[PDB]
């Protein structure tokens, strides 16, 4: 079995907040919801469709009919934000499934776009027979940057080691991509450029192998 | 239906060593004993154990139904909760709520299992008592580097003919089926607590399978504590064949085969008693079923 | 209150093995089904195996089948979980989770632990090579400082023996593929000094004890 999940979800404080988890003939089985903070312990938020332990707020609430059930969160708060999955059992081959997971966001603060500081290859890595492209995202919200390497306009996939947006102390966040490259592919272009592309807007930085 | 019988229901110490059980000898040790003296018979060096089985294993054999015995008042009101939380008849009677009489349920069925262990640590004494006799009555063998295995070995062969004599290929197949019809009333419930408005008749089904839910566990224990008795006795047949080891060695081979075979007979006079427990128990939440119209 | 607590995790060579350990407080630990489910880095929640309150049957997951083993302990109330091969797919953090049915499984989760780290990676402790990051020969100038290579975490980097605190930037460390991080520290300086004002990144590593200061000077040539 296989359980679809939309992967984000943005609400804003005090509205409802909807998360769907879909699947093949959904109505027939039981799914239970569960919140995870990042660095905490999961929590059985619903179960059994609709039903809540004690010491859950009214705010969540659950459904499900046909092929999708949807949990609901009324009053949506900042300590809401956090990624759900749900989660039905396959009686099948008797083991437990879970959604793909969807990051719930809530947005307490305005859209953001990233800052980003291209570095050319120090003169003494140079010398060491390497080179290295440090491409430097901070203050960006929310979180979810895309970052795309050009080596004359051409497209780069090879040495690209992109890391996982980190909340700073201001409640941004920041990012970094590390083009790895040896001497002579650094000297052989005329220009390499970072992109990084936030909600739809790209910002590009370009650095030149000459000098 | 109604729950005639609950004698499903055990209990372990905190070492979990040592299993309580409703049903006679209630210890697997007691079928030890019982193999013991088997062992002994084939040893012309030891004749003191023929009185040990006769006085001391009968005091401890007698001593344990009378311990079970005297929590026989607290099974009773153990059991008439469970009459009532599964007969709507019989809880429309009664003025307390639900949750109330389903929290008395667990307070209570814990001091019956409660009851079977404290009123039987004497007797948990007792047997570890009568196991150094019997290391000690190993230590009186004159063979000291040159200790033979034929009876160690003959009795593997006795075994592994009494373990074909179980069910345990019918077994594997009912509860695994078992479970299956069991989730699915699990969640068939569920979904329909949300559109019926008969509280009572559908807690009574969710109570029926919370009892469930222990017996089931309950004979997947002792189905697994069979198999591993029957495979592991078999990898002894089919493993090494010392013709002759130490004393040591070979109180541990009486020991291993004495532990094995005696678990193999408590868990298939157990499987025997659970298995009709559950038969009774669905049948019960079947009769709920039909009752969740009307009457 | 109900809580699981993880314990044992930590690096595991590919191949290796781990025993996960898990134990319980606020309830009684014979009478509950217990599970595992790990979360692989930027991915969901993967269940990976439950046991009955018993032990008497145990399920799995087929790309779990191999290698993980369910384990428990009634007596001193543990429960287990040992890693037979460990690869590369493996790593992940492992939350020791309780099943909310009555002794067998219903296949809901009840509570959860905080879980418990395992990385799997050849990685050794290694020194970093610190490299300055000259400006963009340029109000303000962007000059930064390089680490890269080493192993594990974490690299302490002040600027100017801590005089130069604000404006100072050290971004978090990335995974690269070879097991190793990599982390970069930039501070916003003054553009019409940069030539003429020292701005040096002294680098600190415990595991390695490597101490490194580094000049960043532009390159105008």
């Amino acid at each position: 079995y296989e359980l679809t999940q939309p992967a984000s979800v943005s609400v804003a404080p005090g509205q409802t907040a909807q998360i769907t988890c879909g699947g093949n003939s959904i109505g027939r089985k039981s799914i239970h919801w569960y919140q995870h903070k990042p660095g905490q312990a999961p929590v059985l938020v619903i179960s059994y469709d609709s039903d809540r332990p004690s010491g859950i707020p009214e705010r969540f609430s659950g459904s499900n009919s046909g092929n999708t059930a949807t949990l609901t969160i009324s009053k949506v708060e900042a300590g809401d934000e956090a990624d759900f999955y749900c989660q039905v059992r396959d009686s099948d081959n008797d083991h437990v499934v879970f959604g793909g997971g969807t990051k719930l966001t809530v947005l307490g603060q305005p859209k953001a776009a990233p800052s980003v500081t291209l570095f050319p290859p120090s003169s003494e890595e140079l010398q060491a027979n390497k080179a290295t492209l440090v491409c430097l995202i901070s203050d960006f919200y929310p979180g979810a940057v895309t970052v795309a390497w050009k080596a004359d306009s051409s497209p780069v996939k090879a040495g690209v080691e992109t890391t996982t947006p980190s909340k700073q102390s201001n409640n941004k966040y920041a990012a970094s991509s590390y083009l790895s490259l040896t001497p002579e592919q650094w000297k052989s272009h005329r220009s390499y450029s970072c992109q990084v592309t936030h909600e739809g807007s790209t910002v590009e930085k370009t650095v030149a192998p000459t000098e | 239906n109604t729950t005639d019988n609950i004698d499903y229901f055990d209990i372990s110490d905190e070492s979990n060593y040592y299993l309580i059980s409703q049903l006679r000898p209630h210890f697997s040790n007691i079928y030890f004993f019982d193999e013991f003296k088997r062992y002994a018979s084939y040893h012309t060096e030891i004749k003191r154990y023929e009185d040990i089985h006769k006085t001391k294993v009968n005091s401890l054999l007698n001593e344990a139904s009378r311990a079970i015995g005297i929590c026989n008042r607290a099974k009773n009101t153990v059991k008439g909760l469970i009459n009532i939380l599964e007969n709507p008849q019989k809880f429309k009677t009664q003025r307390e709520s639900y949750d109330v009489k389903l929290r008395q349920y667990e307070e209570k069925k814990e001091a019956f299992r409660g009851c079977l262990l404290n009123k039987n640590r004497k007797n948990l004494d007792q047997i570890k008592k009568i196991n150094n006799e019997i290391r000690d009555l190993l230590e009186k063998l004159k063979c000291s580097q040159d200790c033979q295995t034929n009876v160690y070995f003959d009795m593997i062969k006795i075994y592994l003919v009494d373990f074909k004599k179980m069910p345990y290929e019918n077994y594997d197949t009912f509860i695994k089926q078992y479970k299956n019809s069991y989730l699915s009333g699990v969640d068939m419930i569920r979904k329909i607590e949300k559109q019926i408005d008969n509280p009572v008749t559908i807690n009574a089904i969710k109570f029926t399978q919370k009892e469930m839910g222990y017996i089931i566990d309950r004979f997947e224990y002792h189905l697994q504590k069979v198999k591993h008795s029957i495979d592991q006795v078999t990898a002894l047949s089919d493993g090494v064949k010392p013709k002759q080891v130490t004393k040591n060695r070979l109180k541990e081979y009486y020991f291993n085969i004495g532990n094995y075979y005696s678990i193999f007979k408590f868990g298939k006079d157990s499987l025997n008693m659970l298995n009709k427990a559950l038969i009774h128990k669905e049948k019960i939440v079947h009769n709920l079923l039909g009752e969740l119209f009307g009457h | 209150e109900v809580q699981l607590l993880e314990s044992g995790g930590g690096l595991v060579q590919p191949g290796g093995s781990l025993r996960l350990s898990c134990a319980v407080s606020g309830f009684t630990f014979r009478n509950y089904a217990l599970s595992w489910v790990r979360q692989a880095p930027g991915k969901g929640l993967d269940w990976v195996s439950t046991i009955s309150a018993s032990g008497g049957a145990t399920y799995y997951a087929d790309s779990v089948k191999g290698h993980f083993t369910i384990s428990r302990d009634n007596s001193k109330n543990i429960l287990y979980l040992d890693m037979k091969s460990l690869r590369a797919e493996d790593t992940a953090i492992y939350y020791c989770a309780r099943d909310g049915g009555s002794y067998t499984p219903y296949f809901f989760l009840d509570s959860w632990g905080q879980g418990a780290l395992v990385t799997v990676s050849s990685a050794s402790t290694k020194g970093p090579s610190v490299f300055p990051l000259a400006p963009s020969s340029k109000g303000t100038a962007a000059l930064g400082c390089l680490v890269k290579d080493y192993f594990p975490e974490p690299v302490t980097v002040s600027w100017n023996s801590g005089a130069l605190t604000s404006g100072v930037h050290t971004f978090p460390a990335v995974l690269q593929s070879s097991g190793l991080y990599s982390l970069s520290s930039v501070v916003t300086v003054p553009s019409s000094s940069l030539g003429t004002q020292t701005y040096i990144c002294n680098v600190n590593h415990k595991p390695s004890n490597t101490k490194v200061d580094k000049k960043v000077e532009p390159k105008s040539c």
